[PDB]
């Protein structure tokens, strides 16, 4: 069959990863040099952490990749016994590698690892660092215990810029010979919200549905991120405007009340314009409405009353 | 009897053996019972990837009556745990039980099992359940596209399975190759904590009765071509208990990635069908080639 | 005769068949014709206390199957049973998947015997959200052999997917207009002699709950029988039994509120709480007195309505009666 | 067999052509299957919009009538803990097709009920076995899905059912049955449906029951209101007019009479009055604030029980006080 473009066009070399130019350049330097230290790679979903670690391991180990890499993720058994036996035996293995090259243990989604396993990892890292190096990949670097962080170089991946997403989208379009327009690519990038995976999925969906990637065609399938709609609803200077946004853009589109209130809390946490007193009062009202929704009264009237209270506070 | 199906026997070994063979498929799940003039079959499936069917023919029962006319067969579903617990409690005095009778009166009635002793009879009725939409016939060997066939002695295969289990085997690879001068190579290659290990079956007509590679069409024999099947040991090991009583085992692998094991112990016959993994990693392929060459 | 007199009147006169259910014809008609259509959907009965939900479902189950078949075709679970997520995923699912039992010749001759079972989840509003979520596809998948009946007082406690799955039946409140015939029949059966309008008063006091009305009638009948004077029961006796505050006490409270003196109101309330009156009844009586009075203006009535609503809502949360009553009276005196 | 089924199940769409209202999603998924490039799918929407029906119909179209042999369906009624993901889903996704019938399909219905650990374990299972397997996740509440899972799925939103699709399905049902529906009854049914087909079908079945002779009796709006026990628009209009114009005694009497005529519940009256007032043109916005806050408080209080008469009087007083601002 035909693979989805998200997996079909997964970068296979470090030079095809867009964004985080400084970090990717440093990874390329490490690959060409060899002296890879223990590292932690943190960042939001779909920005290239897994791809970056895999590409770096491949470039470092060459043909020895099969015998020199041990990959484990949240879908595998990773308990304390695994650390005691499998990882320990891999780190004990004597493998002849070119100078400056070490075995690599990739621990994808390391944040989910249990406390006992993480504590056990300390001793193996202490003992087998001369021949083995650890690459953790996670979304929250703080979920790795401090004794493990103390041994690793930290690398934080930032959200991808519109320029990098556009460049990769153009490369994919050229490879696939896809017909498009500037407004269509703008809409895809705007709906991706910095997630390259979502951008590729939306591009593929639009192409399959209609082929030509225009703004109207993109917005027929893809929806604008509802956090922005919630921000617009909260920032409306008129009660009727907020109510109209809540009705037309969220309620009648099938968005659940619980999702609306959770997104409202998340957005209100990041409103830079408002004062602290107003912000905390809005948070209180959102929390009370959330309590009411959890009890079973998830009605449009409750959300309208929440908006009315927020507007009252703004005055 | 007035029941639509009624079969009575004096050999309690067959029933307990069948339950023992069905146990590895899960102590708490469903079992399908098929009833027809030919006999009575127990069927179990796991994870839409493995299936076992154990048949009890008419000859095994001293009495067998199938009076249904509208339908040539009857299908029902029961819970394995219920039967297991009931038999375990009832079979405590195995020396005294003299007769065992199974009965069924069609859809809407329970599956009745009676243990008849010299003066005491114990009757149990198992409630039946709707049969899942999944079709047992879905997982079957394509008889027209056999990649290879082999006949093996039960004892040797059972010993090999025991060895694989005792080393904590995680992945299994069935390797089958044929050459001239009646040279045959059937082997099981295991990936485990020990690394890669091999168990080779001798090329003698005492344990490996025959081996043939058909080039994926069941007809043309090809020499020098190796057929490799990659399986998860979790599913492969489920035939160990069936091999324990097995007298002969017939392996048949098709091109669609289906392996069928027919176990022969008048007698109890078993058929286990399993699917293989999608593909073999480069490291595993290299290690297998190095082990076999 | 002693054995028949071993049951309280509410259990004694629980409807036996669907014909005995009163004032709920809008749903009873559908349920009754289901006996011939054999097209019973999943049901969600919801309504206030003592309106006839449990009785209706029990009568339906009796009518559909009969005394013998019912035992094999009904699974009943209520708040007295453990109903965690594991229970929903194992026991309820296993029953829903069970093969439909074969009816006997007598059952087929005497009852329709539809080819499906029934799972009754009484007091469904007590189940957790996750446990409720575990029911969705179980109800959808096995609808060919199983039908579910959920019963509750607070429909908002049922998650939206389950409410969408179930056909909804609202049970109306039973008042003096729609439930008087049943109470009159019960009184006639027990030879209760009451003055004209007594049953009306009982039904108005009960406020939609026929169970409470029947219990009140039984208590009044017991009092009259113990007295043994042969005289008719009076509305005053019914009000005394129901815990209604006498009109003179309410008049005194109203006069104190009108006076406006905080200390006098506090003293009177302290003495009034001695008698153990339930604050809910007092608040209801005060609402009736003030809202219907023509001596007060519109702004006063709006303010007092909101005050009464706030006090009643606070009381519903199991708050402390003396404090709430005193606060309400002080607020009213300040209007 | 199908005749004994409840209408919500008897009229479940079998093919994608029977799914109405979701034209964009159906179009896109049909073209994807036509080209055989199905990606990992997320179906997000409110109850009774066609998500489960659509996914089952798509599976039927892909695998014909033998879809039950190569589709792994799991829902909230099944345990789906991290162990289940690690063993059962992993083994199904990592094994060959029954007869090399392209890729396999795993349906995770009501996936918002899955634990965070299981969802985290699902990420690499989805990613690694994409060549051989495709995942479908159905949900009503997106906030229960981890960001990593959301990033991996192509998202499709099922909107509340438009009026036209509901009318078409109602016509189909009326033809299938021997039933006659009046235009006013159809309008009332659409209004009360709120975009959920299940409610439409359940109310239609109850209405058919209500008819003495369904072969010739036609369903009117009165039958719909009787079956649902809901207030009529005239009742709501009269109550609101009395509240906004009549004095307190008259308004109280009007509310009591309207409720007692057909045993109407206060919550439905409040909801209808709120619908009516949402379209009101108010020159003072503070009136809207008071109305919304007070009525939401009354609804929340009613949700817990309480005194019905006090709640009704509270509704009257709240509306009056709020509209004193417009003065
Ligand atoms: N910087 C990038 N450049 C090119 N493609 C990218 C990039 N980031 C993500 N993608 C694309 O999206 C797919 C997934 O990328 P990943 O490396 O798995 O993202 P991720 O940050 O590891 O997501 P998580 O943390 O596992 S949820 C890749 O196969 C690429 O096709
Ligand atoms: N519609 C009714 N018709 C006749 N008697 C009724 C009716 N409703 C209640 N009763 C009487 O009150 C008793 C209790 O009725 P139930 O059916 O238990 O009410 P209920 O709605 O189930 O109460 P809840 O919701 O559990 S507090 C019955 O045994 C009858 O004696
Ligand atoms: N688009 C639709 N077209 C026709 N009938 C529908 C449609 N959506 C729902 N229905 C009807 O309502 C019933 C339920 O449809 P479902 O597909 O199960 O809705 P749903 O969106 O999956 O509900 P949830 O999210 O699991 S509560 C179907 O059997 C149909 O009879
Ligand atoms: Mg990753
Ligand atoms: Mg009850
Ligand atoms: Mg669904």
């Amino acid at each position: 069959l035909q693979l989805p473009w998200v997996e079909k066009y997964r970068p296979q070399v470090l030079s095809d990863i867009v964004g985080n130019k400084e970090t990717i350049d440093r990874l390329q330097q490490i690959a060409k040099d060899g002296n890879m230290p223990h590292m932690i790679i943190s960042g939001m979903p779909g920005i290239g952490k897994t791809t970056s670690v895999h590409c770096l391991a491949h470039e470092l180990l060459g043909r020895s990749y099969a015998d020199g890499v041990l990959e484990l993720n949240a879908s595998d058994d990773r308990g304390i016994d695994v650390v005691r036996n499998q990882i320990k035996h891999f780190a004990q293995k004597k493998l002849h590698l070119p100078p400056g090259k070490h075995k690599i243990v990739i621990l994808d989604e390391a944040d989910s690892m249990t406390a006992g396993a993480q504590q056990a990892l300390r001793r193996t890292m202490e003992l087998y660092s001369n021949s083995t190096r650890f690459a953790f990949a996670c979304n929250q670097s703080n979920k790795i215990i401090e004794p493990l962080q103390s041994r690793c170089a930290i690398l934080r991946y930032s959200k991808l810029s519109d320029e990098d997403v556009l460049k990769r989208l153009l490369q994919i379009i050229k490879l696939e010979d896809v017909k498009y327009t500037n407004d269509g690519l703008e809409a895809i990038i705007f709906t991706a919200e910095g997630d390259m995976r979502q951008a590729i999925n939306n591009l593929q969906s639009t192409v399959a549905g209609h082929g030509l990637v225009n703004a109207d065609n993109v917005f027929k399938i893809v929806d604008s991120p509802h956090p922005l709609i919630v921000k617009k609803m909260l920032l409306a200077s008129n009660l009727e405007d907020s109510i109209q946004i809540l009705r037309t853009d969220l309620w009648k589109k099938g968005y659940s009340s619980i999702d609306i209130v959770t997104t409202s809390f998340r957005v209100t946490k990041n409103l830079a314009q408002v004062k602290e007193s107003v912000r905390l009062e809005m948070i209180k009202e959102i929390g009370l409405t959330h309590m009411r929704i959890l009890e079973g009264v998830g009605t449009y009237l409750q959300l309208a009353s929440m908006l009315a209270k927020i507007h009252k506070l703004n005055n | 009897l007035a029941n639509k199906f009624s079969a009575s026997t004096v050999h309690l070994e067959h029933i307990t053996t069948a339950l023992s063979c069905l146990t590895p498929f899960g102590s708490k799940d469903d079992v399908l019972i098929f009833i027809d003039a030919d006999g009575l079959s127990f069927v179990r499936e796991n994870n839409h990837v493995i299936k076992i069917q154990l048949l009890l023919s008419r000859e095994l029962f001293m009495s067998y009556s199938y009076r249904n006319e509208t339908e040539d067969h009857m299908k029902l579903c029961v819970k394995i745990n219920h039967i297991l617990d009931s038999v375990s409690v009832m079979n405590r005095n195995s020396d005294d039980i003299v007769e065992c009778t199974l009965s069924y009166d069609g859809h809407g009635s329970p599956f009745v099992l009676i243990f008849e002793d010299s003066f005491i009879s114990e009757r149990v009725e198992y409630s039946t359940y709707l049969i899942k939409d999944f079709d047992t016939n879905g997982l079957e060997l394509d008889r027209e596209r056999i990649s290879f066939e082999a006949i093996i002695k039960g004892e040797a295969l059972h010993s090999a399975l025991k060895d694989l289990k005792e080393i904590g085997c995680k992945e299994c690879y069935v390797y089958a190759k044929t050459e001239a001068n009646d040279e045959n190579v059937f082997a099981l290659i295991s990936k485990s904590q020990l690394g890669f290990s091999k168990i080779k079956l001798p090329s003698n007509r005492s344990i490996l009765e025959k081996l043939q590679v058909f080039d994926g069409d069941s007809t043309t024999v090809i020499d020098g071509f190796a057929v490799i099947g990659f399986f998860d040991f979790t599913s492969f090991d489920k035939i160990r208990k069936s091999t324990k009583i097995a007298s002969k085992v017939l392996f048949r692998m098709d091109v669609h990635g289906v392996l069928s094991v027919n176990i022969l112990s008048p007698g109890i016959v078993i058929e286990v069908c399993m699917l293989e993994k999608e593909s073999i990693d480069e490291a595993a392929q290299t290690e297998i080639e190095l082990l076999m060459e | 005769e002693q054995s028949l007199a071993q049951q309280p009147w509410v259990e004694k006169y629980r409807p036996k068949n669907l014909d005995e259910v009163t004032a709920q014809d809008h749903a009873v008609t559908v349920l009754k014709k289901t006996l011939k259509s054999a097209n019973l959907p999943h049901m969600l009965f919801y309504g206030p206390p003592g309106t006839g939900k449990t009785s209706t479902i029990l009568a339906l189950t009796k009518e559909l199957y009969g005394p013998d078949l019912m035992k094999s075709r009904i699974l009943e679970l209520n708040a007295s049973d453990e109903r965690g997520i594991s229970i929903v995923r194992e026991k309820v699912k296993n029953f829903a998947r069970l093969t439909v039992s074969k009816p006997s010749k007598h059952d087929l001759e005497n009852y329709p015997c539809p080819p499906y079972k029934i799972i009754i989840l009484d007091e469904a509003d007590s189940m957790t959200a996750d446990a409720q979520s575990a029911l969705r596809r179980t109800m959808e998948t096995y609808s060919g052999v199983t039908r579910f009946c959920l019963i509750c007082n607070y429909v908002t406690r049922i998650i939206d997917p389950l409410a969408s799955r179930c056909s909804k039946f609202r049970f109306k409140a039973l008042d003096a207009s729609n439930a008087i015939d049943r109470l009159r029949f019960i009184s006639e059966q027990e030879n209760v002699k009451c003055d004209d309008g007594v049953l009306e008063r009982i039904l108005d006091i009960s406020a939609g709950d026929l169970r409470r009305g029947i219990t009140l009638l039984q208590s009044a009948s017991k009092g009259a029988q113990y007295l043994g004077d042969g005289k008719n029961i009076t509305s005053t006796q019914v009000e005394e039994l129901a815990g209604v505050v006498p009109h003179d006490i309410l008049i005194e409270i109203v006069e104190k509120v009108k006076s406006g003196d905080f200390d006098e109101i506090k003293k009177y309330v302290n003495t009034f709480m001695k008698s153990g009156w339930s604050a809910a009844s007092v608040v209801n009586q005060l609402h009736e007195y003030y809202i219907t009075n023509d001596n007060f203006d519109t702004n006063f009535k709006n303010q007092i309505s909101w005050l009464l609503f706030t006090t009643d809502s606070r009381l519903n949360n199991g708050t402390n009666e003396h404090i709430q009553l005193l606060n309400l009276l002080v607020k009213i005196s300040q209007l | 067999s199908k005749e004994n089924l409840p209408w919500v199940e008897k009229y479940r769409p079998e093919t994608l052509d029977e799914v109405y209202g979701q034209n964009e999603v159906i179009t896109t998924v049909r073209k994807f299957v036509d080209e055989g490039k199905l990606p990992h799918l997320l179906f997000y929407g409110p109850p009774g919009t066609g998500k489960t029906s659509t996914i089952v119909a798509l599976a039927r179209e892909i695998y014909g009538k033998n879809y039950s042999n190569m589709v792994l369906e799991l829902n909230a009624s099944d345990d789906r803990g991290i162990d289940v993901v690690r063993n059962q889903i992993k083994d199904f996704a990592s094994t060959r097709q029954i007869f090399s019938k392209g890729f396999k399909l795993i349906i995770l219905d009501e996936a918002d009920a899955m634990t965070n650990a299981a969802q985290n374990a699902l990420r690499r299972v989805i990613e690694r076995y994409t060549k051989n397997t495709r995942f479908c996740v159905l949900a009503n509440y997106a906030h229960k899905l981890t960001p990593a899972l959301l990033s991996r799925c192509t998202r499709f939103r099922f909107q509340p059912l438009p009026q036209e699709a509901i009318e078409r399905r109602i016509a189909n049902v009326l033809v299938h049955e021997k039933l006659k529906l009046s235009p006013n009854a159809e309008k009332a049914l659409i209004e009360l449906s709120n975009g959920d087909m299940r409610r439409v079908l359940n109310v239609l079945q109850s209405c058919k029951a209500t008819l003495d002779n369904p072969d010739e009796d036609e369903i009117s709006d009165d039958v719909i209101y009787e079956c649902c026990g809901a207030p009529r628009p005239s009742d709501l209009k009269a109550v609101l007019k009395s509240i906004l114009e009549d004095d307190w005694g008259t308004a109280h009497y009007t509310l009591n009479k309207v409720r007692s005529a057909k045993g109407l519940a206060l919550i439905d009256l409040i909801e209808g009055i709120v619908k009516i007032l949402e379209d009101y043109e108010l020159q003072n916005e503070e009136t809207r604030v008071h109305l919304l806050t007070k009525l939401a408080d009354i609804e929340y209080s009613i949700s817990k029980g309480g005194n019905d008469q006090i709640q009704g009087s509270a509704v009257i007083g709240a509306i009056k006080a709020s509209f004193e601002n417009e003065t």
